[PDB]
């Protein structure tokens, strides 16, 4: 399944929900690329909820 | 659990596991007395190989990218070797994500 | 491992260590560390004899807390082989846990009731024992002494009339020291444990040595109606992140896709216009922002191997 | 270069490598807790380097930390585990014995039985376990038609 983003959504999922971007700033340039990230987000159970 | 289990590398039986703690996530095997220890880096296979469900053989190979490296791991139980072979799957889909994503960038 | 799990697990080793001797322990505790377990390898872990390991085995097996499963085993460079495997049915060691408890305490219960009733009688030489309503049939005439039959002597009282503290004192014992088996029990009977079979048991095996020749495996033979007694027990995320340029490059591919929709439904020509004449069908701007760009950077300056195998 | 000795730079030595460096009852018991496997480590080679196990692996078998395995020409111990239970001598002969006189009903028979006295039975009788046109028109189209029987 493919789901499509944009820089105004991420700024957007950023603003609405500081979570988000707290385990953003802290892994993209440490662990793993960005996309590999919001692939895990998408998967998680945290964007379930 | 989905993350371990047995399995016979290179004729000798041992503890296969998934380690995704670790960026990138990698495959450790190791075998029972611990006098042989094999690690495959999860980046570097391309396809992932695995004996269909009607044949008695249980043996699952990671192709590696480039004379390819080839790293086979055979099971004693299907169910294992499913549970193991899906976490896979969505580490090597992921990583051929990550490298196409560079590429085309 | 299921919390559950590890109660049974408890259990079993604390019925092992108090009920059956040492060895019992290591055979069983073997197969509690590993899953089905090869005799070979069994063997070998525990470093025994087959002679003793024969009345390990047996005993474990007549009580139920270990199960034997054989299968024909074909290795590739040597001829065919019986190979026996042993595991553990937690249904079935249970049940003969849950028995074997109620059985002890209610032999010891009765043993209470039996030595709390009258004594008895016995006679010295022939060594038959005579209930109380027995010996007042044999009496002498001189209503004095129980005679017996077969030798016409008089009859000795019998034991156990001061054992009435003792057998409670041991039922006192008892069901304290056999305290966690209850305890475990309450708690199997509140969850549900799943039956196990050769094959499932196969999917938690620690495997025991490197190369090991038993191979730990269940190829059940093709279309075998046989059955022996007691055999049966009851997607892909990918994310695209679109930039400004790519945004336009998908307009354009919607634009496209829908100038291909119009063009599915518009008429054909021949229904378009009258076709009667026609002939019948047949066979420099970059100076410049230079110049700019040095000149506000002036100013800011002055303010400052070959098998079968798919694709997964 | 043999394995079986090992060097100190700092006065220059050759000293004895032991296969299980076990001088204390605390590091073999958690030598025993590490093993991956339920392969006993031997006293043979256990007492090789340490002056006196006996001594120290009979008391762990009174404390119930270890099991181990001894011989039968006299007591004296060999293989020896982690003992991951409990106590190891928890009830009394009066009640082993009664133990082994009981002897269990066919196992066919036995949840019945239990059953009846009133408790749960954690099984089932085996007995139970219910182990589950012609003449064609065109055929120009030989391999063409794919069956779309239902939708
Ligand atoms: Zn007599």
């Amino acid at each position: 399944v493919n789901v499509n983003l944009s820089r105004e959504k991420i700024l957007n999922i950023f603003e609405n929900y500081p979570i988000v971007k707290k385990a953003y700033t802290d892994n993209v340039p440490k662990n793993f690329k960005e996309p590999e990230f919001w692939a895990r987000f998408f998967s998680s159970k945290l964007f379930r909820k | 659990m989905s993350h371990s289990g047995a399995a016979i590398f290179e004729k000798v039986s041992g503890i296969i596991a998934i380690n995704e703690d670790v960026s990138p996530a990698e495959l450790t095997w190791r075998s029972t007395d611990g006098d042989k220890v094999h690690t495959v880096v999860l980046s570097t296979i391309d396809k992932l190989q695995a004996t269909p469900a009607s044949s008695e053989k249980m043996m699952l190979r990671l192709i590696g990218k480039v004379k390819p490296q080839r790293h086979m791991f055979s099971f004693n139980n299907r169910t294992v070797m499913d549970n193991i072979k899906m976490t896979l799957q969505q580490i090597i889909s992921r990583y051929k994500d990550a490298d196409i994503y560079e590429e085309k960038r | 491992d299921r919390p559950i799990d590890d109660i049974v697990k408890n259990l079993l080793k604390f019925v092992v260590r108090g009920f059956y001797g040492g060895s019992f322990v290591l055979v069983l505790d073997a197969i509690l560390f590993h899953s089905v377990l090869a005799e070979d390898d069994l063997k070998q872990l525990l470093s025994i004899n087959k002679t003793e390991l024969g009345p390990l085995i047996a005993r474990l097996r007549s009580d139920r807390l270990i199960s034997i499963h054989k299968q024909r085993e074909y290795p590739p460079n040597s001829k065919s082989v019986e190979r026996v495997y042993y595991y553990v049915k937690y249904p079935h060691a249970i049940d003969a846990i849950k028995w074997k408890v109620h059985q002890v305490v209610q032999r010891l219960k009765d043993d209470l009731d039996k030595n709390s009733e009258p004594n008895g009688y016995m006679c010295p030489i022939c060594l038959t024992k005579y209930t109380q309503l027995e010996a007042v049939q044999l009496l002498n005439f001189d209503r004095t002494e129980f005679l017996c039959s077969l030798c016409d002597e008089p009859l000795v009282e019998d034991d156990s009339g001061k054992k009435n503290k003792e057998k409670q004192d041991k039922l006192n014992r008892l069901m304290d020291q056999i305290q966690p088996i209850i305890d475990s029990l309450k708690k199997i009977d509140d969850s549900r444990i799943e039956e196990n079979t050769f094959e499932i048991a196969l999917a938690r095996l620690i495997p025991p040595q490197n190369q090991s020749h038993a191979a730990y495996t269940y190829n059940p033979k093709k279309g075998s109606t046989m059955f022996r007694p007691g055999d049966s027990a009851p997607a892909t995320l990918h994310i695209n992140i679109t930039t400004a340029s790519d945004e336009v490059a998908q307009r354009e591919l919607q634009e496209r896709q829908a100038e291909e929709k119009r063009k599915q439904n518009a008429v054909p020509e021949w229904h378009k216009q009258s076709t009667i004449g026609k002939t019948a069908l047949g066979r420099e701007e970059r100076e410049n922002e230079k110049t700019l760009n040095d000149y506000y950077a002036a100013l800011a300056k002055k303010q400052a191997l070959e098998d079968e195998f798919e694709d997964v | 270069k043999l394995d079986r000795i090992e060097f100190d730079p700092k006065k220059g030595t050759f000293k004895y490598l032991s296969t299980y460096d076990v001088h204390s009852p605390s590091e073999l018991l958690k030598l025993l807790r590490s093993q991956v496997t339920f392969k006993g480590i031997s006293c043979k080679d256990l007492k090789d380097g340490w002056p006196q196990c006996d001594e120290t692996i009979n008391q762990l078998e009174e404390d119930s930390k270890i099991l181990v395995l001894r011989t039968k020409k006299d007591k004296t111990p060999r293989y020896v585990w982690y003992n991951s239970g409990g106590n190891l001598k928890c009830i009394d002969e009066e009640f082993v014995k009664m133990w082994e006189n009981v002897q269990l009903p066919q196992f066919a028979e036995l949840p019945r039985k239990l059953q009846d006295l009133g408790l749960k039975p954690a099984s089932v009788d085996p007995a139970t376990i219910k182990r589950q046109k012609g003449k064609i028109t065109n055929t120009h189209m030989t391999g063409i038609l794919k069956d779309y029987s239902h939708r």
